[PDB]
């Protein structure tokens, strides 16, 4: 099965 | 320089996607939080490529718009892997400025401080314990000016405490490119 | 001194109760095995408190009988947070023994010597795989009559070996305070 | 997204 993004981090 | 977290999608959002290796979600951001079924950590998009530690990945696909996509870069050695990034995924510019002021995005948006000592390495200014480094492995150190240094690879502990850091240099990314 | 572990819900019921964060369960023993949409590790009540390991919760809430509970007290720079315990709740007490005789508690309910090798630091009689500590951080460190004396943080480790201990006393946890 | 008991482990 495959590696999923599940989120971010926002830099500023 | 500050930096938070945002989740997109619960346990069974990995477990249909990781599935289907089909992902209609939007990239945004830099720094992504990355699933497997086995562990998580980060990954950061730099020069139009997703990297990430091949100590989560492996050789495994990352789901993408139109289906699952296969890594294009993968170093064993140098534990680093990426994917060529989905169209529409935001990317860091890198350094090379000289700053040995580095600073690291955690897996929940932490801004730890780090001084740049060696090639790969870098001196944790407040030796936090390891454990709470655990699923950062694949996020960005920024120099100063926000701009991506390399990968947080490992943690370079000491009995207990993590007093410095491992990481690939956004060069030896670059060397494989 | 025994533990065993028993299950409480399925997959349907945490994600639900994940969104909501409504968990009209009634919470019995003193150590709760807890998981996100990633990660799955371990919490302990010491002084009316459910302790667990910040790497693992982040900032979240809980999931409560009243709803998502909100976390008290947060020593993120020692990886550590906690929320204040849902009804009945049984907590555990703080040391008193001085004993340097300690035993892990794993997610499976193995109750594993390790020597209070510290402040922090703790070995292990008989080294096993990491794979075998593996969500159990935000488990408890225990004394030869039971107390409360660390939660677990991570394990140390050197070639897929591990033979000692990084927790959190019991003695910082009441400092938070 | 919450942090959700999915059990216990039983003290004795
Ligand atoms: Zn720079
Ligand atoms: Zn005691």
């Amino acid at each position: 099965g495959s590696v999923v993004i599940v989120g971010r981090i926002i830099l500023s | 320089i500050t930096a938070y977290s945002q989740q997109t999608r619960g346990l069974l959002g990995c477990i249909i996607t990781s599935l289907t290796g089909r992902d209609k979600n939007q990239v945004e951001g830099e720094v992504q939080v990355v699933s497997t079924a086995t562990q998580s950590f980060l990954a950061t998009c730099v020069n139009g490529v997703c990297w990430t530690v091949y100590h989560g990945a492996g050789s495994k696909t990352l789901a993408g718009p139109k289906g699952p996509i296969t890594q294009m870069y993968t170093n064993v050695d140098q534990d680093l892997v990426g994917w060529q990034a989905p169209p529409g995924a935001r990317s860091l510019t890198p350094c090379t400025c000289g700053s040995s002021d580095l600073y690291l995005v955690t897996r929940h948006a932490d801004v730890i401080p780090v001084r740049r000592r060696g090639d790969s390495r870098g001196s944790l200014l407040s030796p936090r314990p390891v454990s709470y480094l655990k699923g950062s492995s694949g996020g960005p150190l920024l120099c100063p000016s926000g701009h991506a240094v390399g990968i947080f690879r490992a943690a370079v502990c000491t009995r207990g405490v993590a007093k410095a850091v491992d990481f690939v240099p956004v060069e030896s990314m670059e060397t494989t490119m």
